[PDB]
């Protein structure tokens, strides 16, 4: 019942800053996120990457726990 | 796809150090220095400058594999001379030469 | 579904549902194509 | 005229090429300078493309690659911070430049899309970066794609700092000519004469520039390569003189960083 | 399909030279070599980029779009 | 390619997004990218075993419908560029999708 499942996200910091992907699997503090331009899968901390809307809009941090929705 | 990231060859990763010195037991007063993220560019210059010195008895470098951007430099100096001192002297001479060359090029381009 | 079906050689933004047949209201073609997605489409130049 | 270090002598200068002679310098230093100038100068190029509508006959990856290959102004590139080292989520005004391109087909004939159509929507804060380089008499620039009537192209691009080592799109130099010892005085190469070496092998244009022809004198084993003839060509993002200056600065910075790391490790050891 | 932005070998930017090349070929009646020399392409690496280029974009544009 | 083939009279497949409530022995691939009609809109990046076409067939305990979706190939990935929907000769639904990839 993880909120970070099937949501469009953007990776901040590290070497993949600005990349766009969709979360696929969550393993504890680490989550597997695919990439749009690159055909590869990377695992990073779920608390790091930001969260966007499926259609498109503003981005927010991991504060989505208090609001079980998108955006 | 197993293709490595392009930035991995010039960016220092977490838990990695740019320099790492190991003493060499094959010959006295010999050390081995391992560099990271360098591809022949500093290696050739450093080896040439070290060979330009008179107190250095050995100076060579090699790249084990093109996949990883890292080369090992081995320096053997005369008795009573620290190889780190020779490396510092070579680096200082390189800095001085580069500064002089830049100043000369700027002066030539100004006219 | 709605606003997601472009007729061939018509470029008409006609909309379908679970009951309407697969046809165009201007020319009657039996071939339709989905217009596009509204999600973010981002590519890297590298 | 500064100390007994390397000496320079500019033969020909232009807006895209510079010809100079390097003297009183070792071969390794010249090779390192050339390598730095071809693969170490930081520049500005489009790295992320967001596509809204693409009704053209070209694929999205095609247009993204073509846009990423377009040169951009990078004169004030030292005032832009790396994206990885910037304290931001994706990109801000102090670490990236945002460009938007909109194209539509009005006339019945084909409507070309050029690099001059790119519009900067971010705030440059007075910095001279992000402007596409248009070296053309007509002023159109680099052709991106061709679309007919009805087709519409609309996308947003983000430009970020980078070096040629990561990707070839960040390289400021096109081709650098490197040559030394026009005559075989140092015997550094063996020619492939079939009947005669002199007739079969054409003479280089640098033979007349100094380097008097050799005679029947004994071979000199104490001579070393010290004179180099170099020609640097720039794509257009950075001036050639600035290209050489930045290459020298980058080499000096790398050596200084090595020295700083050595001093830090010495302090940590003690 | 369309002219490459940069030369594959060295990296010289040739994106605005296609229109000028065609104009020199069809106004001034120059041969390919003279037009290439006039455009400034000296090395054959850059010369082959536009000397042996196929403009397939027009054939795609012939089809009616949406 | 996929078809809305019909068994007998009332046993006809349908194109819709399947749900856990009434679908049994269904695939474990992601269904988020699917739409109400059961097809992925062009321009959506897909990878792995993601389901591109959602088809279910009636069984004849509940679970009256059983999935028949075709996932993407394991070693293939890319972005869908064109989705074609039409009708076959007899009058059922015909669906064709395309995936575009660049091979450097
Ligand atoms: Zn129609
Ligand atoms: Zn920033
Ligand atoms: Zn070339």
């Amino acid at each position: 019942r993880e909120v970070a499942l099937g949501k469009t996200v953007r990776i901040r910091s590290a070497g993949y800053k600005g990349q766009l992907g969709i979360v696929k699997d969550v393993n504890g503090d680490k989550a597997t996120v695919e990439l749009h331009s690159k055909n590869k899968h990377i695992t990073i901390d779920k608390h790091k990457l930001t969260y966007y809307n499926r259609e498109g809009g503003e981005g927010i941090t991991y504060d989505e726990l208090v609001n079980r929705r998108g955006r | 796809m197993n293709a490595p990231d392009r930035f991995e060859l010039f960016l220092l990763g977490e838990g990695e150090s740019k320099l790492k010195i190991d003493p060499d037991t094959k010959a006295p007063n010999a050390v081995v220095i391992t560099f990271e993220k360098e591809d022949h560019t500093l290696g050739n210059l450093i080896r040439a400058e070290l060979l330009n010195d008179r107190k250095v008895l050995f100076a060579a470098y090699k790249v084990e594999h093109p996949f990883f951007a890292r080369f090992k430099l081995r320096i053997q100096t005369t008795e009573g001379y620290d190889p780190k001192d020779a490396l510092k002297n070579a680096c200082n001479s390189i800095i001085n030469k580069l500064g002089a060359l830049k100043t000369n090029f700027e002066t030539e381009w100004n006219l | 579904a709605t606003l997601k079906y472009i007729c061939a050689e018509c470029s008409s933004k006609l909309s379908l549902s679970r009951t309407d047949a697969v046809r165009c209201k201007d020319c009657g073609h039996r071939i339709l194509l989905k217009a596009r997605t509204k999600r973010l489409v981002q590519f890297e130049a590298r | 005229m500064s100390e007994e270090g390397p000496q320079v002598k500019i033969r020909e200068a232009s807006k895209d090429n510079v010809d100079f002679i390097l003297s009183n310098v070792d071969l390794a230093m010249a090779n390192s300078l050339r390598r730095v100038m071809i693969a170490e100068i930081p520049t500005l190029a489009i790295d992320s493309v967001e596509v809204e509508t693409n009704t053209t006959v070209l694929a999205d990856e095609f247009i993204a690659h073509r846009l990423g290959l377009i040169p951009l102004q990078s004169m004030d590139i030292e005032q832009l911070e790396y994206s990885r080292d910037c304290f931001c989520e994706d990109h801000c005004d102090k670490c990236s430049v945002v460009l938007t391109l909109q194209a539509f087909g009005e006339s019945e004939s084909t409507t070309n899309v050029y690099s001059k159509d790119l519009v900067i929507v971010s705030n440059l804060m007075g910095r001279n970066i992000g402007h596409p380089i248009i070296q053309d008499k007509e002023g159109n620039g680099v052709l991106i794609c061709k679309l007919r009537k009805g087709q519409e192209l609309k996308l947003t691009c983000v430009a970020k700092k980078g070096i040629a080592k990561e990707h070839a799109k960040w390289g400021p130099a096109a081709a650098i000519e490197f040559e030394y010892d026009p005559w075989n005085k140092l015997k550094h190469t063996d020619y492939w004469y079939e009947q005669d070496s002199a007739k079969e092998w054409p003479q280089s244009k640098n033979c007349e520039y100094e380097d008097p022809p050799n005679e029947g004198d004994p071979f000199d084993y104490k001579a070393q390569a010290d004179t180099f003839y170099m020609n640097v060509e720039s794509v257009g993002s950075i001036p050639v003189d600035q290209v050489v200056v930045r290459g020298i600065d980058t080499l000096q910075k790398k050596v200084a960083s090595i020295l700083l790391a050595l001093t830090q490790m010495d302090q940590d050891k003690v | 399909m369309i002219v490459p932005v940069r030369c594959f070998s060295c990296g010289k930017v040739v994106g605005d030279k296609w229109e000028s090349y065609l104009n020199l070929l069809q106004e001034d009646e120059l041969d390919e070599g003279t037009a290439l020399s006039r455009l400034g392409l000296k090395r054959y690496c850059c010369r082959r980029m536009i000397l042996t280029h196929v403009d397939l974009i027009e054939k795609f544009l012939r089809y009616n779009p949406l | 390619m996929d078809q809305e083939k019909k068994y007998g009279m009332s046993i006809t497949e349908t194109f819709e997004k399947p749900q856990r409530t009434n679908t049994l022995r269904m695939k474990h691939g992601t269904y988020d990218k699917l739409d109400d009609d059961g097809l992925i809109a062009p321009g959506v990046r897909v990878s792995g075993e993601d389901v591109i076409i959602g088809k279910t067939t009636p069984i004849s305990a509940y679970h009256s419908k059983r999935d028949a979706s075709t996932p993407l190939r394991s070693t293939e990935n890319g972005i869908v560029d064109q989705v074609l929907v039409t009708t076959n000769q007899d009058g059922l639904k015909f669906v064709k999708v395309r995936v575009r990839t660049t091979k450097i």
